[PDB]
RNA sequence: CGGCCUCCGAACGGUAAGAGCCUAGCAUGUAGAACUG
RNA sequence: GUGCUCGCUUCGGCAGCACAUAUACUAAAAUUGGAACGAUACAGAGAAGAUUAGCAUGGCCCCUGCGCAAGGAUGACACGCAAAUUCGUGAAGCGUU
């Protein structure tokens, strides 16, 4: 209902979450469709997180309806945990994540080996989800400051609205260039526009700085 | 150091009173000059989001005084060098 | 934003018990005219009344000096356009979004600079306290502010919820009546009052003492004095207002005349003394004689 | 000290809400999407608790 | 009697920007309501 | 309402004392009003000859994003620009003749 009442807030009527959690357009999007309705990692991660905690709850659903067995729970949930990779797809918007998906295969490989030894064979019906389990309440223990924050901003940006006021931002890479001309002649205004003045009414600032330009081009070209 | 102690730690992060109308009237009342009144503070609801959109963009004291010079004009020899 | 004591507002808006149950939120809500975000008090004014809310800006409030929840002035409790006219006010409120923002900023900042006893700006230096105003104040108090609404549900007879209703079971009143359209802008800038443009009419029906013609009939003449007025007492009453020419007390009448030498001592005196008139407790009634 | 419920209270309450689309509820609205915040914590504290294959 | 075994995927970056009109949505649940010899 | 009075006092009431103390945006409602990037329909792309990569500044302009990153046609818009000023108008004072 959270991830429905998101969606419908921000009036995306032509996407649709299932009830296994998986959002998907509901026709082709136009241009504008296409920018208005993407989502960023904090809304997939809590998707996936939720997606998986499903996927457990319903095994367990199973059993109490009658459906399976405790055997074929355990080994359900065993596979669950072994194979959080490919049933949820958390990787895509937290590829840290591969780090405990190769330890749980790590972990399975090593139960595998101890368990398939004597009569039993390479069957299925191993079971035995304590570890699988414990990495991912480790990997939540984790994660959950993280998406506390991610979800705090962006329900803020939803309730408040989006603030342009007092930006400040950076100087990356991309605006070294701009930024060091920026500065040069504000620089430039200052110091002798401002300091040497007695160009008394307005002192012409606008055209030193266009002899400012013009040197710099005959310095390049010599 | 303590009251910047105090705003640091801001920007990280029923009592009684006595009431004079002031347009008291002894027939506005039931006839007290003074009122007694507890304030308590509301509870607010810990799952509740930022409440209005504070995001709008927009009076400073008074102008010194310029206890300035007076500034003496320009000749045409200077206005010209 | 705002974080204060208390709200200013009508004792009529109050409430009827000498103790008062009121609840703070900080930051509860924007002002209906100011957007500011400020404390709200709750008040349960008595059994059976709505529960009253400090409805605007505590700047905005302290710039006007009314009923920060009723709307109504704090001393007559009239409403501005009525109040302002007959103080002989025009004031330039704010209306534009920038402007006003600016405007309600700036005079918080001078409510900063205020110290909380006066009206900040040019509310306070009208106080020529004007008796249309005063006879036009509800002088007793109008806890009608507080009855509830009218219930859909029993208004169509549907209202099975008992006496738990929490709005009156009366017959609702047919809109037409412009008494219903009182939008909290309208009835904060005082613009397009109707009930106060009711107000206004009433006060043109409001009997003072109209000029008489001849420029030379400075004759006033006092009705209902009884036996018991004294001419120096009379005298003592028209002294300081201008000349009394002649005094002439006719007891066979209970009437009199004051002879004025200023016309415009007799005009003011007269208009002062209009149904207001009381020496030794009798109802004096001022007229231009014949 | 604060007593606990019956459980057909809150399952009462969910079922009623079902899913917030009819209009009755409609300031829940804003509320159930302020709570979204601590829906990992929820998470959490569920899958910390489960059931462990001897018990049903 | 030594052993030695990587890599696995998602977003942006291309199919425009608009001014207008039309019509559900979406917000409120309000304040306050007549006066005489 | 529970209970206790070697209570009136039967098994009824009444009495007395003990204990128990104030919820609530009171509303199933009723109005009230913007928007939906939806059609429609028009409309229809920076720099110099042509085709075109961008990174900025500015400000009552925003959108997607966790974002102090990045993107949105270089996101869009910025498009009169005034001004003093080379010489005179006149106005008014302070001194000289
Ligand atoms: O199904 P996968 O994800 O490919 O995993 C399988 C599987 O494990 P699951 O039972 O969890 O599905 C096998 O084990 P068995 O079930 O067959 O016992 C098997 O491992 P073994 O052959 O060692 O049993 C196999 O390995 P291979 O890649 O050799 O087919 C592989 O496990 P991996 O994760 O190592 O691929
Ligand atoms: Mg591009
Ligand atoms: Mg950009
Ligand atoms: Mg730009």
């Amino acid at each position: 209902n959270m991830l429905n009442l998101l969606i419908h807030r921000k009036n995306l009527n032509y996407l649709h979450l299932d009830y296994n959690f998986n959002l998907k357009p509901v026709k082709t999007l136009t241009t504008k469709e296409r920018k208005k309705s993407r989502f960023g990692n904090a809304f997939h991660l809590c998707r996936e997180v939720l997606r998986l905690t499903k996927l457990v709850v319903d095994s367990h659903v199973q059993y109490r309806l009658g459906n399976v067995d405790a055997f074929q729970l355990a080994d359900g949930l065993q596979y669950i945990f072994a194979h959080v990779g490919q049933l949820t797809g958390m990787y895509r918007y937290k590829y840290k994540l591969m780090r405990q998906i190769r330890m749980c295969k790590d972990l399975k490989h090593l139960i595998y080996y101890r368990f398939n030894t004597g009569p039993v064979g390479k069957g299925p019906g191993c079971g035995f989800w304590a570890a699988g389990w414990r990495v991912w309440l480790f990997f939540m223990r984790g994660i959950t400051p993280l998406l506390e924050r991610w979800l705090g901003n962006l329900l803020a940006r939803q309730f408040e609205g989006r603030h342009s006021k007092g930006v400040a931002k950076t100087v990356t890479k991309q605006r070294v260039e701009s930024h060091f001309d920026l500065e040069l002649r504000a620089a430039v205004m200052h110091d002798i526009l401002d300091m040497m003045p007695e160009g008394i009414k307005q002192n012409k600032a606008r055209t030193i700085l266009q002899h400012l330009s013009e040197a710099w081009r005959c310095w390049k070209a010599n | 150091r303590v009251a910047l102690e105090k705003s640091v730690s801001q920007k990280v992060a029923a009592q009684y009173i006595r009431y004079t109308p002031s347009q008291q009237g002894v027939a506005f009342n039931s006839g007290a000059k003074q009122r007694v009144i507890r304030m308590v503070e509301m509870q607010k609801d810990p799952m509740e989001p930022p409440r209005f959109k504070i995001n709008k963009k927009i009076p400073p004291s008074p102008p010194a005084p310029v206890m300035h010079s007076p500034s003496r004009k320009m000749t045409v020899k200077e206005q010209q060098e | 934003w705002e974080d204060a004591d208390f709200p200013i507002l009508c004792q009529t808006c109050l409430g009827e018990n000498p103790y008062i149950r009121m609840t703070k939120e900080k930051y509860g809500k924007e002002c209906k005219i100011c957007a500011r975000p400020f404390t709200v008090f709750r008040w349960c004014p008595g059994v059976r009344m709505r529960f009253k809310k400090t409805e605007v800006c505590q700047t905005c409030s302290k710039l006007k000096n009314v009923c920060q929840t009723c709307l109504l002035d704090l001393e007559y409790g009239l409403p501005i356009q009525v109040r302002d006219a007959g103080l002989s006010f025009k004031d330039d409120m704010p209306k534009s979004d920038v402007n006003k923002e600016y405007y309600t900023q700036n005079m918080e900042r001078e409510i900063s600079n205020s110290d909380g006893t006066r009206p900040v700006g040019m509310l306070g230096k009208a106080t020529s306290t004007s008796d249309m105003l005063l006879k036009l104040a509800r002088t007793t108090p109008y806890y009608k502010r507080n009855r509830p609404h009218i219930c859909s549900f029993w208004v169509k007879g549907e209202c099975k919820r008992g006496e738990e209703c929490p709005y009156r079971h009366e017959k609702p009143t047919d809109p037409d009546d412009p008494l219903a359209d009182q939008n909290i802008k309208d009835r904060y800038y005082g613009i397009n009052d109707p009930v106060a443009d009711k107000l206004l009419k009433r006060a043109s029906t409001m009997p003072r003492l109209d000029p008489p013609e001849d420029k030379t009939i400075t004759t006033l003449y006092v009705g209902g004095l009884g036996d018991t007025i004294t001419e120096t007492d009379l005298r003592n009453h028209f002294y300081q207002f201008g000349e009394i020419r002649t005094i002439t007390v006719v007891q066979r009448q209970q009437c009199a005349f004051i002879q004025f030498a200023t016309r415009q001592a007799a005009e003011v005196a007269a208009e002062k003394s209009f149904n207001k008139l009381i020496v030794n407790g009798r109802r004096l009634n001022v007229k231009w004689g014949r | 000290q604060k007593e606990d419920m019956p459980p057909e209270h809150v399952r009462k309450i969910i079922r009623d809400h079902g899913d917030m689309t009819n209009r009755k509820f409609r300031h829940d609205k804003r509320v159930y999407l302020g709570a979204l915040k601590y829906m990992p914590h929820a998470v959490l504290k569920l899958l910390e608790n489960m059931p462990m294959p001897w018990e049903q």
